[PDB]
C-alpha cells in the first residue's frame, strides 16, 4: 500500500486545474456578458448560454476523478 | 477592460463605412441626389427632413450614437486608453461654458454638442461659488480636466488667462496620461498631435512677434524650441529640415490652409496605421479618426452640393 | 462540376431593348457585364426614365416604410400589371391612415405615459391651492421631491419669512409635494436657495407644466379617463388596416422591386443612336429557356451564344455549382466559405461521400441516432406545415428550403451513426448490461461486438491506425487534385507544389514507418530514396522557395485526423460511464428507487447531449475544412458570385 | 504501510486551493465589470450578483472532490 | 517497488489538467470576442459558435492520453 | 513494473498537457483576431481559418512524441 495517495494527488490535480482552466475562460466571457448586460436587458440569453458552454472542461475533470475513483 | 470586447465591436463598425466612390461620383450632383444618396445609408438612420440644419442633426446625431458608445462598454484600464481620443469635444464645450460664465449670457445660450459626459453635469456646473466646486462636480475620476482644471485653477477663480494655460495644460496632460500607460500606437499618435497642433499654432502666430516660449509646450519630438522660435520667425528652410518624419510632402508651406491641410493630411495617414496593433487601441483609433473625417468630408460635400460651388474649389480637399 | 456558362450578346433597337430586357428579367436566368470601352457610349439612360426611376424608387421605399411602420414584414408575392397612377391611388391613402394613426397614438402614448406618471401629486397639488389657482400675488413652488428630509429644504424657508410664508408636504409620500408660497420675489430668491439646497419647479412639457394647475389637472384628468379608449380602438383600426391592405401594399412591393432593378440594369447596355448591344453569361443548361424566351422578338434579334474564353483572363466569370440531386443538400455547408473561379475544381461531392461517415465514427449511440431520428420526423413535419423556422432568442428566421436540405443531411448522417453504434456496440451509451445484446467474452449473451471502444488494448492502436488511413486516403487525394488542376491551366508552380508535398510526405511517412516502427528496414527505404529525391528535385525545379517549412505542416494535416477516434473514445466512454454510474447505483441500491436513477442519468446525458453535440458534431467538418479544402487551393481571388435576373416573385 | 494518509491530503487541498484560484481569476474581472455596471445604473444590481455567484459552481465542484477524498479517508 | 499505479494515475490527471487549461486560455479571448460580434447584431450567430468550438480539440487529445493510460491502468 | 513505467507515463503526459497548453497561448490571439475579421465582413473566411489553424502542429507533435512513449513501454 504505497501508491493509493498518488492516484489522489492525480485526481485533485486534474480537478483543479481544469477547474482553473474553466476559471480562466469564464473570466473574460463573463466580463463580456456583464458589458452586455449593461447595455441592455435583451441579450440575456446569448450571455448564459456563452457564459456557460465553457463548462466541458470540468465536467471532463469530473469525468476523469471518477475514473480514478473507481478504480479505486 | 478587455480590449478584444471593444475591438470586436469596433471592427464590425469599421466593416460599414463610405467608400471613395461615393464621393468621388458625389463630386458633381445638385443636392438632391445628395439627400438621395444619404437616404440610404447609416446616416439616413436620424435624418429627419431636408435642408441643413437637417444634415447637420443627422450627422451630429449619428456620430454621437455611433461614436460616443464606445467610450462606455469597457471599464478600467481599457476606457482610460479609449477616453483619450474623443475629449476634444468636452475641452471645446468647457471652454465654452467657461466663457459663458465670464461674460454673463445666459446658460442656455450655448449649443453644447455631446461629448463624454452626460448633460446634467454641465447643468449642475453653472451656479458654484467657488470653479473648483465646479471643476469637482465636473470630476468624473481618472478624466483629464478633473485633474488639470483644479491644477492651473490655483491662481485666481475666472479669467482668460485661466484659458489660455487650461488649454496648454490640456496638451501636456493628454501627452503625459498617454506617457503614463503602456499602448505603443497611442504614444506615439498623440505626440505627433501636439506637435502638429503647435507647429500650426506657430503657422497662425506668425507675424505678431509675442514670446513663443510661453506658447511652446513640450510632449511632441519631431519640435524643439529653437525650431519654433526660427519659424514664429519667418524663414521656412525649417519647415524644409522636417525631412525623414511623416511631414513628407510638406515643405514650403506658407499659408494656413494648405498647412493645414497638410497636416490633417498625416494625421489620418499616420492614424490610419492602426491596424498594425489589431488587439490593442490602435483598431479604435484608426475608427475614430476615420469616422471623422469621413463626417467632415461628408460636411464639405454636402456645402458644396447646396451651394452650387466648383469642383475645383473642392478637388485639393478630398485629396487624402 | 461547374456548369461551363456561355456568353450571351444581343443587339438591337431601344424600345426593343427595354422590351427585350423586360422579357429577360421575367425568365430570370443571366448575369450581367458592363461591356463599355469599345465603340459604344457609356449609355446614360434618359432624362424622363431618370424621373420615373426615382419616383419608382420613392414608391417601393414609402411603401415598405409603410409596411414597417405597420409591424409586419416583408415578403414578395405576386405582382399586377397596372398602371403607375393607379399604383399611387393604391399607395397613398392606406399610407395617408397608417401614417397620421402612428403619428396620432405615439404622440398619445407620449401624453399617457408623461399624464399617468404625475396625475396624483398634480392633483394633490391642485386640491391644496383651491384657495388661490393663478392669485397674482405669490408663485407655488412645486417640488415633488424625496423622502422626510423637509427641514433641508425648508431651511431656505427658513432664511425666509418664518411666521409666515407657507411651505409644507401635505401627503402622497411616493414624493413629498413640497410647496412654497410667499409673494413674487420673495419666492423666487427662495427657490433659488431652495436649488442650492437641492429643489426643482413643475416645468414639464404638454398641459400640466405650461399653464395653471387647476385646468392643467382637469386636463390630465380628462386625457386619463379619455385615452385607453383610443388605445383599443386604434389597435383595432390598425389590426383592421393590416388585414386588408398586407396583401396589395406587398405586392404593388413585389412590383416596385421588379421595376427598379430592371431600370437599374438598364444602364448596363451600350448604344449610340441606332441601337444597343449587350453581354450577359448564361449557364448551359438554360439556353432553351433564354433562346424560346428570345424567339418572340422582332425578327427574332440576333443572337451570339459564344462558347466562353478559356482559362486564361478568366476571373470575371460566374460561378455555380451544379452538383447531382443525391449530393445537392450540401450546397450551403460547402458555400459558407468563398466560391471557386471557373477553372478550379467542384468541391462539393467528397463532403457527402465522407462526412456523414466521419461523423458516424464520432457518435455511435443507437440511443443518440433514435433521437436524430426523432428530431428529423419533428422537423420533417415542420416543413410539412410549410412554415418559416423563427427564434427570437438567436434571431434565426430562415425558409423551410434550408430545412428540408437539413431533413436530407439529418438522415443521410443519421444512416452512418446507425451502422457505427451496431459496429462499435452501444446502445444509448450502454443498455447491454441488463439484457447481454453485445457478445464480449467477459459477458457473452448474444451477437458479437467487432470493436469494444472501452478498453484500449484491443482497441486504440487499431482505431488509431485507421484514423491515420483516413487522413492518408484524404491528404493524398488533395495532394493529386491540385496536381491535376496545375496540369489543366498550364501553370506550373502548382504542379511541381503537389508533387514536391506527395513527394516529400510519403517519404516521411515511410521513414517514419520504417526507423520508429516494426522491423524488415530493407523495402521502404528505396522507397525513402523516391520520396526526398521528388522533394529535392521540386524544389531544384521550382524556385518557389518556403515549402520546406510547410511539408512540416503538411505532416501536421496529414496527422490531425487523430480527434475522430479521440471524440469518440471520449464521447462514448463518458455516456457509457453516465449510464454505468446510473443504472449501477440504481438497481444495485434499493432496487425501487431505480426510477429515480435512471431519470437523473437520462437528464444528465441529454445534458451532455445538448452541451457537447455542437462540437463533436463541429469537428469532422472543420477537419475537412482546413485540411482537404485548403490541399488543392480554394482560397484564391474569391471567384464571383452568379446572381441573376432577380423577378423577385 | 504508511504515505498514503498525507498523500491523499495533498491531492485534497491542491484540487480545494487550485479551484480556488480558477474561480478567484473568473470572479477578478466578472466582478469587475460588475462594478462598473453598478457604477454605471443601480438598475442592473440581480443580474450582476447573478453573474457574479455563477462560478461557486467551480467551488462545489472542488469540495465534492474534496469530500469524496476525505470519505475515502 | 511498488511505484506504478500512482504514478500512471498523476501523470494522468497532469495530462488532463493542463490541457484544460490550454483550451481555457483559448477560449477565453475567442469568447469574448465572440460575444463582442455578437451583442452587436444576431447575424454573425453561427461564425462565432464555429470559433468558441474550434478549440475544444485540445482537451478531447488530453482525454485520449488519459484513457490510453487507463486501459493502461 | 515499478519505477519504469510510472515515469515513462508522467514524461507521456506532462509533453500532451504542456503542448496543449502552448497551442492554447496562441490560438486565443489568433482566434480574437480572427473573430475580429471575420466580424469586419464574411469574406476573410478562408485566410482566417487557415491562419487560425497554423498552430496545431504543436500538438499533433505532443501527441507523436506520446504514441512513441507508448509504443515505447
Amino acid at each position: 500500500g504505497l501508491d493509493r495517495g498518488l492516484i489522489a494527488v492525480g485526481m485533485g490535480l486534474a480537478v483543479g486545474l481544469a477547474a482553473l482552466g474553466t476559471g480562466v475562460a469564464q473570466a473574460r466571457i463573463g466580463a463580456a456578458g456583464v458589458g452586455a448586460i449593461a447595455e441592455d436587458r435583451s441579450n440575456f440569453g446569448t450571455a448564459l448560454i456563452f457564459l456557460l458552454l465553457p463548462e466541458t472542461l470540468v465536467i471532463f475533470g469530473l469525468l476523469i476523478a471518477f475514473i480514478l475513483n473507481g478504480r479505486l | 477592460d478587455d480590449f478584444a470586447y471593444l475591438n470586436a465591436r469596433v471592427r464590425v463598425r469599421r466593416g460599414t463605412l463610405l467608400k471613395e466612390s461615393f464621393f468621388q461620383e458625389a463630386l458633381d450632383l445638385s443636392f438632391a441626389d445628395f439627400l438621395r444618396l444619404l437616404s440610404e445609408t447609416v446616416y439616413g438612420g436620424e435624418l429627419a427632413g431636408q435642408g441643413l440644419p437637417d444634415v447637420d442633426r443627422a450627422v451630429l446625431r449619428t456620430q454621437a450614437k455611433l461614436v460616443g458608445d464606445l467610450p462606455r462598454l469597457v471599464t478600467g484600464e481599457a476606457r482610460e486608453a479609449v477616453r483619450l481620443l474623443l475629449l476634444r469635444n468636452d475641452l471645446h464645450n468647457l471652454q465654452a461654458l467657461l466663457r459663458a460664465k465670464a461674460t454673463g449670457r445666459p446658460f442656455e445660450e450655448v449649443l453644447l454638442l455631446p461629448g463624454t459626459l452626460r448633460e446634467e453635469v454641465w447643468r449642475q456646473a453653472y451656479e458654484a461659488q467657488d470653479p473648483a466646486g465646479m471643476a469637482q462636480v465636473l470630476a468624473v475620476p481618472g478624466h483629464p480636466l478633473a485633474r488639470a482644471l483644479r491644477a492651473v485653477l490655483r491662481e485666481t477663480q475666472d479669467l482668460a488667462r485661466v484659458e489660455a494655460l487650461l488649454a496648454k495644460r490640456f496638451f501636456e496632460d493628454v501627452a503625459k496620461a498617454a506617457k503614463g500607460l503602456d499602448q505603443p500606437a497611442l504614444r506615439d499618435y498623440l505626440a505627433l498631435e501636439v506637435d502638429a497642433e503647435n507647429l500650426r499654432t506657430a503657422f497662425k502666430l506668425q507675424g505678431s512677434g509675442l514670446a513663443p516660449d510661453a506658447f511652446f509646450l513640450k510632449g511632441g519630438r519631431f519640435v524643439d524650441r529653437v525650431r519654433f522660435a526660427r519659424l514664429m520667425e519667418g524663414d521656412y528652410a525649417v519647415l524644409d529640415e522636417l525631412s525623414g518624419t511623416p511631414f513628407s510632402g510638406l515643405s514650403g508651406v506658407r499659408d494656413l490652409k494648405a498647412l493645414e491641410r497638410g497636416l490633417r493630411c498625416v494625421l489620418l495617414k499616420e492614424a490610419k496605421k492602426g491596424v498594425q496593433d489589431p488587439l490593442g487601441v490602435g483598431l479604435v483609433l484608426a475608427y475614430v479618426k476615420e469616422r471623422e473625417w469621413e463626417a467632415v468630408r461628408l460636411r464639405l460635400l454636402a456645402r458644396r452640393a447646396y451651394f452650387g460651388l466648383p469642383r475645383a474649389q473642392v478637388e485639393e480637399e478630398v485629396v487624402c | 462540376m461547374i456548369a461551363p456558362m456561355e456568353k450571351l450578346v444581343l443587339a438591337g433597337p431601344k424600345g426593343r431593348a427595354k422590351e427585350l430586357l423586360q422579357s429577360l428579367q421575367q425568365a430570370g436566368v443571366v448575369h450581367l457585364e458592363t461591356l463599355r470601352p469599345e465603340a459604344l457610349s457609356a449609355y446614360q439612360l434618359s432624362p424622363e426614365e431618370r424621373a420615373e426611376l426615382r419616383r419608382w424608387e420613392a414608391v417601393s421605399a414609402g411603401a415598405e416604410h409603410t409596411l414597417s411602420l405597420l409591424g409586419l414584414e416583408a415578403e414578395p408575392a405576386r405582382p399586377f400589371p397596372e398602371g403607375l397612377e393607379a399604383a399611387e391611388k393604391a399607395l397613398s391613402p392606406i399610407q395617408a391612415h397608417a401614417e397620421g394613426l402612428t403619428r396620432q397614438k405615439q404622440e398619445l402614448e407620449e401624453e399617457l405615459a408623461l399624464a399617468q406618471a404625475y396625475l396624483e401629486p398634480l392633483e394633490r397639488l391642485a386640491a391644496l391651492a383651491h384657495g388661490l389657482d393663478k392669485s397674482p400675488f405669490l408663485r407655488v413652488i412645486p417640488f415633488l421631491l424625496t423622502e422626510k428630509e423637509l427641514p433641508l429644504v425648508e431651511e431656505a424657508l427658513r432664511k425666509a419669512l418664518e411666521d409666515r410664508y407657507l411651505l409644507a408636504h401635505e401627503a402622497y409620500a411616493g414624493g413629498v409635494a413640497a410647496l412654497v408660497v410667499v409673494h413674487r420675489k420673495e419666492v423666487d430668491q427662495a427657490k433659488a436657495a431652495l436649488s442650492r439646497a437641492g429643489v426643482a419647479e413643475l416645468r414639464l412639457p404638454g398641459a400640466l407644466g405650461e399653464l395653471p394647475l387647476s385646468e392643467a389637472a382637469r386636463r390630465l384628468k380628462e386625457r386619463a379617463e379619455a385615452a385607453p379608449r383610443e388605445l383599443s380602438e386604434v389597435r383595432q383600426h390598425l389590426a383592421k388596416l393590416a388585414r386588408e391592405s398586407a396583401s396589395t401594399l406587398q405586392s404593388l412591393w413585389t412590383r416596385a422591386q421588379d421595376e427598379v432593378a430592371r431600370l437599374k440594369a438598364l444602364e448596363e447596355l451600350a448604344s449610340g443612336r441606332f441601337g444597343f448591344a449587350l453581354l450577359g453569361y448564361v449557364p448551359v443548361k438554360a439556353k432553351p429557356k433564354v433562346e424560346e424566351a428570345l424567339a418572340r422578338h422582332k425578327e427574332s434579334v440576333v443572337y451570339a451564344f459564344e462558347p466562353v474564353d478559356e482559362h486564361h483572363e478568366a476571373d470575371r466569370i460566374p460561378v455555380v455549382l451544379d452538383n447531382p440531386p443525391w449530393a445537392k443538400p450540401f450546397e450551403l455547408l460547402v458555400s459558407f466559405l468563398n466560391t471557386p473561379k471557373y477553372g478550379t475544381f467542384d468541391p462539393t461531392p467528397v463532403v457527402p461521400v465522407f462526412f456523414p461517415f466521419w461523423f458516424g465514427m464520432i457518435v455511435g449511440d443507437i440511443g443518440y441516432a433514435l433521437l436524430f431520428y426523432l428530431v428529423g420526423r419533428w422537423l420533417s413535419g415542420y416543413v410539412k406545415r410549410n412554415e418559416p423556422l423563427v427564434i427570437d432568442l438567436f434571431a434565426l428566421k430562415l425558409k423551410p428550403q434550408v430545412i428540408g436540405k437539413l431533413v436530407h443531411i439529418l438522415n443521410w448522417m443519421v444512416f452512418w451513426t446507425v451502422v457505427w453504434g451496431v459496429i462499435y456496440g452501444e446502445f444509448f451509451g450502454t443498455f447491454l448490461e441488463h439484457l447481454g445484446v453485445f457478445g464480449t467474452p467477459e459477458h457473452p449473451g448474444l451477437i458479437p461486438i467487432l470493436i469494444h471502444r472501452i478498453d484500449t488494448a484491443k482497441t486504440a492502436n487499431l482505431l488509431i491506425l485507421l484514423s491515420v488511413a483516413f487522413g492518408v486516403v484524404l491528404v493524398f487525394f488533395g495532394l493529386a487534385l491540385r496536381a491535376y488542376l496545375g496540369l489543366k491551366h498550364r501553370h506550373m508552380a502548382h504542379f511541381w507544389e503537389g508533387v514536391g508535398y506527395l513527394g516529400g510526405l510519403v517519404g516521411v511517412l515511410a521513414l517514419a514507418a520504417s526507423y520508429l516502427g516494426n522491423l524488415q528496414a530493407g523495402w521502404l527505404q528505396g522507397l525513402m530514396y523516391l520520396g526526398f529525391g521528388v522533394f529535392l528535385l521540386a524544389v531544384l525545379m521550382s524556385r518557389i522557395w518556403l515549402m520546406i517549412p510547410e511539408i512540416f505542416t503538411q505532416a501536421g494535416h496529414i496527422l490531425s485526423h487523430i480527434r475522430i477516434y479521440a471524440v469518440g473514445a471520449a464521447g462514448g466512454i463518458l455516456a457509457g460511464l453516465l449510464t454505468d454510474v446510473g443504472f449501477a447505483l440504481a438497481e444495485r441500491l434499493g432496487l425501487l428507487g431505480v426510477l429515480l436513477g435512471l431519470l437523473v442519468a437520462g437528464v444528465l446525458h441529454l445534458l451532455i447531449l445538448l452541451l457537447t453535440t455542437l462540437g463533436h458534431m463541429l469537428q469532422p467538418i472543420r477537419l475537412l475544412w482546413v485540411e482537404f479544402f485548403t490541399k488543392f487551393g480554394f482560397y484564391e481571388e474569391n471567384g464571383r458570385p452568379y446572381r441573376p435576373f432577380k423577378s423577385v416573385r
